[PDB]
C-alpha cells in the first residue's frame, strides 16, 4: 500500500522506521495505517502501539503494569508514547575514543548504565563506521521543540533529596526506586525561607534569563540542574567536570544526546555564578574551570579580606588574570586570629558562623576536614558578684525586650526614610510609656537586666542604639536568612581565608590611592607610586575607608554613591582575650560555652557583656569577651594594660565567692583605629535605608565592581556575607 | 489580589515565607 | 525564745508570717525559722519544710526527687523547692457558690480541687462524701484578710513565681510548647478541622492566628502591666481560645470558665478576677463570643457600663451587619438603615434553581482555616464543598488542551509574574505603573532576547491566565497597581481549603439580621456631625440620631459622593478614597434539563475556556459545576475584565446567546440542551452598589484601605471590604472590618 508520511506538522522525516519493533506484523520501514511521532528521529508504527495499548494483545500485561506504576508517583498522564520514551526507546551512547566520540544507538535490550557510559567504544575498525546521520539534526534549535514529551532522567542522583516532590515535576520518570548534615540544597513543599535554597520545580531569576529557550518547556532545564546540584553536595573536594556528569544522565532516545551537549552550558553557568567549583576548591594548574573564552581579560581586586580573596580565587580557577592588591602587610582584613595561646586560636576579629545550613563556610569546612562546633543555648547572666540572675527575670526581661521591638516593628510601618528615628530613642520612648499606662515598674536588678539586651543589641549592630535606623536596623530579615546551628569555629577564620589565598597574586603593602578608570583600561596606583593595570578593577575596602574617601576615583563616584555610602554606618567593637593558669569558672558556669555580664548602671552596658570559654573541650583556660556600645568610645582613651584592668575587675566581680587567678597573657585589640579598616562591620544609620546595600554593589561602567560585607544586602556584616559578594562579582565580572 | 483567585490560582510574585522563631520551641 | 523572724524580700506585707506547708514535723509554724520563703504577700514556707523537700536525708526528698525529674522532662523552667511548693503543696482555694455569700475560702491540705467542686462548692464543704445537711453557719466566719490582698495591684508583683494551670482546656492544641511557656503545669498530662487558633512552631503565616506564648499589640495596650510578666494573661487566654473553639454556639461566660482554671494558692483568686476581664476584652474585640450567635434578652455579652450609647449604621451588607449584630450583643442601641428593599448588599442568592442555590453575588470561601465563614457554619450545621484542584482548559472547539502545553505556558505567566516582583522593588507611588502595561513590556522583551515563538495556542492559554488575573483583581490589568496589585500577601491570608458555600451567603447574612431594628428603603443622603450628636437624614427626608455612626457603603458610593458629610471628609480620605478602585464583574447562571457535560468534564468543579483572542479573554473563562453532589445540571460562569464594559449596553437575551455560543464551541462533539433558566447580574448598575469588589490603582498603596478605615473625631466610623487591608475584597474581609469596628465603637 506504499510507504508513509507523518502528520505530525513539520517533520523532517521523509523515511520514518519503527525502533519498538515489538509486534510480528511489524511495518520495519515500510507501511503502517498510522506513524506514532516521539522526535524528528524516533517513530514508531501502529501495529506496535496496539501491541500495548490494546487489551488483547501480549504487551498490554507490561503496559497496564506499567500504567499503574506510572499513576501512583507521577503527575503526568500515562500514555501510549509516554510508555515508549520511557521503556522502549533505545538508549544512545558515545564512544569513549577521543579520536572518535560517534554518537551510537544500543540494541534494544541493552539496558544503559553509567558504567556502561563511562566506558563504551563502538562496537561493544567500528569506529570509522559513519555516525548515524540523525545525530547532527539533534543540535538544531528545532529539534527539541518537535519533540513530545521532555526527558525524565533515571536514577538521578538528586533522586533521594527529592522524594517530595512529584518525580515528574523534576525531570525524573516515576518509574524508579551520607551527605553532610549541612547541605540542603533544595527547598521542601511547605518549607519557610531559607538562605541559599533553589526550587527544584522552578527556575530562578537568573537561570530564565541565562536560558530562556528553556521558559517554554523548563523540565529537561530543573532536571540537569538538579542532577549538578546532587552531584556537586555529593562530593565538593573535587571540581565536577561534563565527564562525570555524563554516566549520570540516563535517559531513552536520541533526547540525551540533548542532555549531555546542554548540560556542558548549566555546568558552566552555575560554577560561574559560584553554585558550584567554589570554596577551597583549587586548581591547579592547567586544568581550569571555565572554557579558554573567559580568559582573555584581566582584572585588579583591592583589598586582601574574605571578599577580595573570594572574587581572586574564583577568577584565577576560572582562569581569568587576577591579580590583589592588599594595603597591610598580612591578608585576611578582619579575619585575624592569634595562634599564640596554648592549644586554642582566638579571633581577633571574626570567629562565629551564624547559621551554617547552606553558609558557604561550612561547605568550605567540609572541603578542609575541619569541625565547628556547636553553641549551647544556656548563657547564665551574673550579676555582680556572685548572684546568678533568676530565670524567672531573665524570661521576663528577653519577653519585655522583645514586646519593645514588636510596638517598634509595628510603629515602623508605613513610616518613610524623612519620619525615621534612633531605635534607642524609640525603644526609651516606649518603654517608658509603659510604666506610665501600666503603674508598676522595674526593680534595679529588672532593669539592669533590660540593659544587658540593650548592649546584646548593640553588639549586634556595633553602635549605640542612638545611632541606628529604627526602620532598617534588621531590613536584611526581610529576605531569607541562614538557618541551623550557630557555631564557634575553632580553628579559626584564618584556616580558610590563607587557603583561599593559596597561590594568587596577592600583592602585600600596596595601599592603593588611585583609581583612574577614564581612558582605554582602569589605571591603579598605590601610594609610593607604583602603577598596575587591568581591564576590570574590583574595590572591596571596608565602609569606613569608603566614606573617607582614602581611594581617589577618576571620575569620581556618583553623587548617589557617595550618599548611599555615608546613608551606612561604620560599627565597631572591640575583643579582649585573656588566658589563665588554670579553668577557674567551671564550679559556677558548668561547661557553658559562655556567661553574661549585667551592668551596674547604663553607661557601663557594653563593657564586657558576654564572656566566652575559648575551648569547646574545656581542657585549656582562655576567655574572650566584647566591648560594644558606648564601651567602645570611653576605652579608646585607655591603653592596653587599664582595659585588661578593668576586665580583671570585672571579673573577680562575677567570681566573688572565690579567687580568679592573674592572667598570664592577653590581648586588647584596636580596630576602631586600624588605619586601613577603622571598624568592625556595617548597619543602617538612622535616616538610611537597606537599600544602600544594592547601591553600593552597582558596577561603574561594568568598569569597576565593589564587593565586601557593606555590599551584601540579604547578609551584611558576616563573613558570609563578604565572601558571597566577592562570588558574586567574580561572576559579573566574568560575564562573556 | 491574588487571594480571590479560586481556580487556577497564580503562584509567581509572593514574597519569601517567613517564620516566628519562638523559644517555647521544642 | 527567738520568737520572730520576717520576710527577706522587697514589699513583703508580712513580718510574722506562718507557714502553710505543715510537712516537717519540725514546722517553725508562726513561730522562728532559719529563713522564710516567700512565694507571694500571704504564701510563706519555713525552712525546716524546705529541707523536708530538699534535702536527701528528710522525709520528703523522695517526692521532690519524684516531681523533679518530671519537671525536667517536660518543662523548660529550673525545678525549685519554691516551683514545688507553688505546684504542689500550696493549698487551693475557692469561692463559694452561695449567692449571697461568695467568700473565698481555703481547702484542706490533702484536698484535690477539680472543676466538680469548684461548681458546687459551699463554705466548710468536705468534698468527701456527699452532701448531709449540717447544724453549722460557715458562711458567716471572717473571709480570710489575704483574700483582699490579693486585688491590690502591686499584689501581682510580688508573686514570685507564674501561675500554672492544670489540666487546662488548651493542652491538647499546645502539645507542640514546653507547658510551662504557655502558662501550664509540666507536671500534668474532635474539633472542626477549620479551627487551628494556635501558631505552630515552625508554621509559616495564615491568618487570625494566636503565638500561646506572646502578646498581640493590642493586648499589651489594654493590658500594660503584663509587658512586664505575661505568663498569667496568656495562660488565661490560651483556655478562653481553648474553650471557645471547643463550643462555639454557646457564650462562654465567666461562670463556665472558673472551674477550669485550676491552680492552687491565692493566685487562682487573681485569675479568676482577671479572667472576667480578659473574657470580654476578647468579646469586644470579636475573637470569641462572635459569629452567628445570638444573644437576648437578657444575657448581653458585655456589663451594662459598655451599654448606654446609640450607634446608626449605614448599609445592611456583611459589614453593616455582622457590626450590628456585635453592638447588638453587647448591649448597645443599634438601628441599621438599609438603601436596597432587601438586606446582604452584594450578596444575594438565587433559590429559584431546582435543588440548588446560586449565588448572584459572593458564594465562595477563599481559604477556611479560622475563617469566620466556616466558624459561622459550625453554629449553623451548614456545610461546605471543597473545590478539586482539576482544572482542564477547553478550546474552541472540544480539544482539550495538551497537559504539557498546559504546564508550559502556566509556568511561563508565573515567571512573567516574578520578575513583576523584581523590578517594582524600592520604586516609589511615582513610579507606578499599570501591572498589565508591565506584563507587556517584559512579555515582548523577552521574545526579542530569544528566538523562542509562541505558538497562536499558547499565546491563548497565556490569555487565560491574564483574564484569571482579572478575574480576581475585578479590573483591566492596565488599570491595576503592578507595585501593590497583592499589597495584602505582605501579610498572613487565610489558609486551608477553597470551598463554595453550597448554602449561600444568604443563610448567614438572615441570620445576622435575624431581630435588628433594619429599616428598608432608607438611602442615607446626609450625615451631620458637626453638632452634639450626629444627625442622619435619608433622601426622603426622614431623620434619625445616634450618639455614633457607622458607614459600610461600598467604595463606588464613596468616589461618587452619594452621600453629604458635614463637616466633609479629610482632602487626604477623599486621596485614600480615590486612588482606590471600584472592581467589577458579572456572574451568570443556566439551568438544563441533563448534564450534558459530565463526560469530557468527568466531575471536575468547573472547566476553562481558552479566549480566541485577547479581547473576548474575559468573556466566560472559567464555568462553575454549582451541584457538588453532581445531581441536577446548573452552570455559573463570570464576565471579568476588558468583557464587562463590551455588555453593559446588551440585555439578558444577548448575553445568553454568547454563553450558548461558547459553551456549543467547548463541546463540539454533542449537543447541548437550551437553558430552561437563567439570570444575567447586573452589579455595575445597582445604584446602591455600582462595583464587585475593589482593587489598588496604579500608583495607589494598600495604605489607603488603613486611611478610609480611620475613624473621625471618635463619632463617625467606616467598615467594608475597602477598609480591611489584611483580607480585601471578600466577605470574610468585609464581615471583620464590621466586627473591628464594633470594638472601636464600644471603647469610646
Ligand atoms: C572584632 C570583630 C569581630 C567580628 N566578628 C565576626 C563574626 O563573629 N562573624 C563574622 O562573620 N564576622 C565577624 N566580623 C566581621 C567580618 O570579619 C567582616 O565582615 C569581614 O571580614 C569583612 O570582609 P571584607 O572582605 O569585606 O573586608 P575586610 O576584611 O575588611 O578586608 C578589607 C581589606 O581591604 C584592605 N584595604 C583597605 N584599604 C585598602 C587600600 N587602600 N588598599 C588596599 N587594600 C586596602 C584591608 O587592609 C583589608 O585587607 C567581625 C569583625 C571584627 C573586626
Ligand atoms: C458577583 C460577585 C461575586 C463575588 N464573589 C465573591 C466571592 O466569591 N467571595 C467573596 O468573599 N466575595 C465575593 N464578592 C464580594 C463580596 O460580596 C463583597 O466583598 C462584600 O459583600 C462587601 O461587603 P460590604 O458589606 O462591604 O458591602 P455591601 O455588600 O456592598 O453592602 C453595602 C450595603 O450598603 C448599602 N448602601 C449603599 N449605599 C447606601 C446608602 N446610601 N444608604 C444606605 N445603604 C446604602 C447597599 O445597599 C448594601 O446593602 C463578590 C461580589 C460580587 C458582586
Ligand atoms: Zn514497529
Ligand atoms: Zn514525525
Ligand atoms: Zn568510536
Ligand atoms: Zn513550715
Ligand atoms: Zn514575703
Ligand atoms: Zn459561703
Amino acid at each position: 500500500l506504499g510507504s508513509r508520511k507523518c502528520e505530525k506538522a513539520g517533520c523532517t522525516a521523509t523515511c520514518p522506521v519503527c525502533f519498538a519493533s515489538a509486534s510480528e506484523r511489524c511495518a520495519k520501514n515500510g507501511y503502517t495505517s498510522r506513524w506514532y511521532h516521539l522526535s524528528c528521529g524516533e517513530h514508531f508504527c501502529n501495529e506496535c502501539f496496539d501491541h500495548y495499548y490494546r487489551s488483547h494483545k501480549d504487551g498490554y500485561d507490561k503496559y497496564t503494569t506499567w500504567k499503574k506504576i506510572w499513576t501512583s508517583n507521577g503527575k503526568t498522564e500515562p500514555s501510549p508514547k509516554a510508555f515508549m520514551a520511557d521503556q522502549q526507546l533505545p538508549y544512545w551512547v558515545q564512544c569513549t575514543k577521543p579520536e572518535c566520540r560517534k554518537w551510537r544507538q544500543l540494541t534494544k535490550e541493552i539496558q544503559l548504565t553509567p558504567q556502561i557510559a563511562k566506558t563504551y567504544r563502538c562496537g561493544m575498525d567500528h569506529c570509522s563506521l559513519p555516525e548515524d546521520l540523525r545525530v547532527l539534526e539533534v543540535s538544531n534549535h528545532w529539534w527539541y521543540s518537535m519533540l513530545i514529551l521532555p526527558p525524565l532522567l533515571k536514577d538521578s542522583v538528586a533522586a533521594p533529596l527529592l522524594s517530595a516532590y512529584y518525580p515528574d515535576c523534576v525531570g525524573m520518570s516515576p518509574s524508579c526506586t551520607g551527605m553532610n548534615r549541612y547541605f540542603q540544597p533544595f527547598y521542601q513543599p511547605n518549607e519557610c525561607g531559607k538562605a541559599l535554597c533553589v526550587r527544584p520545580d522552578v527556575m530562578e531569576l537568573d537561570e530564565l534569563y541565562e536560558f530562556p529557550e528553556y521558559s517554554r518547556d523548563p523540565t529537561m532545564y530543573l532536571a540537569l540542574r538538579n542532577l549538578i546540584l546532587a552531584l556537586w553536595y555529593t562530593n565538593c573536594k573535587e571540581a565536577l567536570t561534563p565527564q562525570k556528569c555524563i554516566p549520570h544522565i540516563i535517559v531513552r532516545g536520541l533526547v540525551r544526546i540533548r542532555c549531555v551537549q546542554e548540560v556542558e552550558r548549566i555546568l558552566y553557568f552555575m560554577t560561574r555564578k559560584g553554585l558550584i567549583n567554589t570554596g577551597v576548591l583549587s586548581v591547579g594548574a592547567d586544568q581550569y574551570l571555565l572554557p579558554k573564552d573567559y580568559h582573555n581579560k584581566s582584572v585588579i581586586i583591592i583589598g586582601a579580606g574574605p571578599a577580595g580573596l573570594a572574587a581572586a580565587r574564583q577568577l584565577h580557577n576560572f582562569g581569568i588574570k587576577v591579580t590583589v592588591l592588599e594595603a597591610k602587610d598580612r591578608i585576611g582584613g578582619r579575619v585575624w586570629d592569634d595562634k599564640s595561646f596554648k592549644g586554642v586560636t582566638v579571633g581577633r576579629g571574626a570567629q562565629i558562623v551564624n547559621g551554617c545550613i547552606n553558609n558557604p563556610v561550612a561547605l568550605m569546612c567540609e572541603q578542609l576536614g575541619i569541625s565547628m562546633h556547636k553553641f549551647g543555648e544556656r548563657c547564665d547572666l551574673i550579676q555582680e558578684g556572685g548572684r546568678i540572675t533568676d530565670p524567672t527575670i531573665d524570661k521576663r526581661m528577653d519577653f519585655h525586650f522583645n514586646a519593645l521591638l514588636d510596638v517598634v516593628s509595628e510603629w515602623r510601618k508605613d513610616k518613610t526614610q524623612l519620619q525615621d528615628v534612633p531605635l534607642g530613642e524609640k525603644i526609651e520612648e516606649i518603654y517608658k510609656a509603659f510604666i506610665k499606662e501600666s503603674g508598676i515598674q522595674f526593680s534595679e536588678l529588672e532593669g539592669q537586666v533590660l540593659q544587658f539586651h540593650l548592649s546584646n543589641l548593640e553588639y549586634a549592630c556595633g553602635s549605640n542604639l542612638h545611632q541606628v535606623s529604627a526602620r532598617s536596623w534588621d531590613h536584611n530579615e526581610f529576605f531569607a536568612q541562614f538557618a541551623g546551628d550557630h557555631t564557634l569555629l575553632t580553628p579559626g577564620y584564618s584556616v580558610i581565608i590563607e587557603k583561599l589565598a593559596e597561590g594568587l597574586d596577592i600583592q602585600l603593602k600596596s595601599p592603593v590611592q588611585c583609581i583612574d578608570y577614564s581612558g582605554d583600561e582602569v589605571q591603579v596606583t598605590t601610594t609610593d607610586g607604583t602603577g598596575y593595570s587591568a581591564q576590570k578593577v574590583l574595590v572591596t575596602v571596608p565602609l569606613a575607608l569608603l566614606q573617607k574617601g582614602a581611594i581617589q576615583f577618576n571620575p569620581p563616584l556618583s553623587e548617589k554613591k557617595m550618599k548611599a555610602i555615608n546613608s551606612l554606618g561604620a560599627g565597631i567593637i572591640e575583643k579582649i582575650a585573656l588566658q589563665f593558669p588554670y579553668r577557674f569558672w567551671d564550679s559556677k558556669v558548668q561547661g557553658a560555652d559562655f556567661f553574661g555580664h549585667v551592668p551596674p548602671s547604663a553607661s557601663k552596658r557594653g563593657l564586657f557583656a558576654v564572656f566566652y570559654d575559648m575551648d569547646p573541650q574545656k581542657k585549656h583556660s582562655v576567655l574572650m569577651s566584647v566591648i560594644a556600645g558606648e564601651a567602645v568610645a570611653s576605652v579608646r582613651t585607655l591603653d592596653d594594660k587599664q582595659v585588661l584592668q578593668q576586665c580583671m575587675a570585672t571579673l573577680r566581680e562575677l567570681f566573688k565567692e572565690q579567687e580568679v587567678p592573674d592572667p598570664t597573657k592577653y590581648f586588647v585589640t584596636r580596630w576602631s583605629t586600624d588605619p586601613w579598616i577603622q571598624m568592625a562591620y556595617s548597619f543602617v544609620k538612622t535616616g538610611g535605608s537597606g537599600e544602600a546595600y544594592d547601591i553600593i554593589a552597582e558596577d561603574i561602567q561594568g568598569t569597576v565592581f565593589f564587593a565586601g560585607e557593606a555590599t551584601n544586602r540579604h547578609f551584611p556584616q558576616t563573613v558570609t556575607g563578604a565572601y558571597l559578594s566577592g562570588v558574586r562579582e567574580a561572576s559579573k565580572i566574568a560575564a562573556f | 489580589a491574588r487571594t480571590m483567585q479560586t481556580a487556577r490560582k497564580s503562584t509567581g510574585g509572593k514574597a519569601p515565607r517567613k517564620q516566628l522563631a519562638t523559644k517555647a520551641a521544642r
